């Protein structure tokens, strides 16, 4: 019962992650790459500084990760190796953290109301800045899913521990890259 | 439409998580505690204003304390929580929380949240207390505590029962109006 409420949760939660990434891109970065609508100066072609590698992890979640987290629905006590398989992809947030502050200050600094603008027009409850800080969310959260599962799995449950390992070295390293 | 920022900060031991799910569903939910709550808009009136309500969790960054920050900045309001059952997490407000939130957010108003209220009478969470050498946080000290932190209020609440939790969100609100 608990691991599955907690397995359930993960997938759940994964695709509102995969959802939230491909509306963020399709909405707020496609204003500014589309040529649809007038951008500020302040922020013609900072694309990269605002969104980071945000694509990239989109591909990795949308493209991989999920559809391999599907796979172990049915294996929660050895989902820790899926955390392990594709560790390297994760590295991707020490990238993306180490932005996210230049991002910020760049959409208060220069972007006026752009993004508040294109999130009326599109009826988003959520703003740019509550999109950007999701990957953020994210990283620090497989962790506590992952702690979870440990209290109710069993003696075969070192195909969790290596998993958690790699998910809190991913974001303390994150954190370590901060200026 | 007055749009508001409300970021949820404190210890694991406080229950953020649960905390905010039990006020968005009307529902301590009991069966299952999820682990994630996703940022989190909705209307609410306060005072006969309309007003859109924003809630950001961030249980799962307590110990990555560069990353937290990062959901600091355009804050409107804070809750800065401890649990009432948990002394370390009530000195944390003093050791952690704050410096941190007014580093970051110097004019940012704070509420002081007290959660856990109804594992205060409780037998069995006193007694494993007891033989800690502590005692559960009391009013008086929730009180010196804001006093000393320039909370704008000091609240305590159950997610459990509901006691004292749509208090806490209306006075986030209240506070920056
Ligand atoms: C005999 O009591 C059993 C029991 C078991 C599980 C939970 C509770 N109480 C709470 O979780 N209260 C909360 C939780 C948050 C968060 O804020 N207040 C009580």
């Amino acid at each position: 019962r608990k691991k599955e409420f907690i397995m359930a949760e993960l997938l759940q939660t994964e695709k509102a992650y995969v959802r939230d990434l491909h509306e963020c891109l399709e909405t707020y970065l496609w204003e500014m790459t589309s040529g649809v609508e007038e951008i500020p100066p302040g922020i013609l072609n900072k694309e990269h500084i605002i969104f980071g590698n945000i694509q990239e992890i989109y591909d990795f979640h949308n493209n991989i990760f999920l559809k391999e987290l599907e796979k172990y629905e049915q294996l929660p006590e050895d989902v820790g190796h899926c955390f392990v398989t594709w560790a390297d992809k994760f590295q991707m947030y020490v990238t993306y953290c180490k932005n996210k502050p230049d991002s910020n200050q760049l959409i208060l600094e220069h972007a006026g109301t752009f993004f508040d603008e294109i999130q009326q027009r599109h009826g988003l409850a959520n703003s740019i800045s509550s999109y950007l800080i999701k990957p953020v969310q994210r990283v620090t959260k497989y962790q506590l899913l992952l702690k979870e599962l440990l209290t109710c799995c069993e003696e075969g449950k070192g195909e969790l521990k290596d998993g958690l390992e790699v998910m809190l070295s991913v974001p303390k390293k994150a954190n370590d890259a901060m200026h | 439409m007055q749009a508001i920022k409300c970021v949820v900060v404190g210890d694991g031991a406080v229950g953020k998580t649960c905390l905010l799910i039990s006020y968005t569903t009307n529902a301590f939910p009991g069966e299952y505690i999820p682990t994630v709550f996703d940022n989190y808009s909705a209307n609410v009136m306060v005072d006969g204003k309309p007003v859109n309500l924003g809630l950001w969790d961030t249980a799962g960054q307590e110990d990555y304390d560069r990353l937290r920050p990062l959901s600091y900045p355009q804050t409107d309001v804070f809750l800065i929580c401890f649990s009432l059952v948990s002394p370390a997490s009530f000195e944390n407000v003093r050791a952690k929380w704050y410096p941190e939130v007014r580093h970051h957010c110097p004019n940012t108003p704070i509420i002081l949240v007290g959660t856990k209220l109804d594992l205060r009478d409780d037998k069995d969470t006193i007694e494993k207390l007891k033989e800690k050498k502590l005692t559960p946080i009391t009013y008086p000290q929730g009180l010196a505590m804001a006093k000393e932190i320039g909370a704008v209020k000091y609240l305590e609440c159950s997610a459990l029962t509901q006691r004292g939790l749509k208090t806490v969100f209306d006075e986030a609100i209240r506070a920056v109006l």
